[PDB]
């Protein structure tokens, strides 16, 4: 090959699966339940808080109610930053590994029937009166 | 020549710990509300 060949795995993040999805659903349910408990508009603000201190607090979503609300916000923020650290570590670990498995995997797979038909005419530099 | 052949456990442990913390916080909120009603 001409130069370095690697697998970016852009979509291969642990998302789009049923591993972290269940944890996210459980955490969201717990956060909503705690918001309702501390309630003793609200739906929009609760959605803003759920979306905000999950990705990042870099948005105006500030609306605390009581001390228990602050405690639950602290616990949820700890969980969120733990998740962010874990994801950064996992993506770095993937960067540690690499994938350069193969390119063709076959002596007659697709191109070795009519290289002109495939379009690229791969060189056929055999040897006169040889063995192959 | 045929070949037959985030962490969820991390996610599960985080979910369990968060659930325990949230239950503790809800109980604390209830106790504080009861005390404030009497104080």
């Amino acid at each position: 090959r001409s130069n370095g060949t690697v697998s970016p795995s852009a979509f291969l993040e642990p998302f789009s699966a049923s591993v972290w999805v269940m944890m996210f659903v459980m955490l969201l349910i717990v956060s909503a339940i705690a918001v309702f408990v501390f309630e003793y508009f609200t739906i929009g603000k609760a959605i803003w808080l759920l979306w905000g201190l999950v990705f990042n607090n870099s948005v105006p979503v500030q609306n605390p109610k009581g001390t228990t609300s602050k405690i639950m916000v602290s616990v949820w923020a700890f969980f969120a930053v733990i998740f962010l650290a874990s994801y950064t570590a996992n993506l770095a670990a993937f960067m540690i590994q690499e994938e350069f498995v193969d390119q063709v995997t076959g002596l007659s797979d697709k191109k070795f029937q009519r290289p002109h038909d495939y379009s690229p005419p791969f060189r056929f530099g055999t040897v006169p009166n040889g063995s192959t | 020549r045929y070949q037959e052949c985030l962490t969820f456990e991390n996610m599960a442990g985080v979910f369990m710990l968060v659930a325990g913390g949230i239950v503790a916080g809800i109980f604390l909120i209830f106790i504080e509300i009861a005390y404030k009603r009497h104080k």
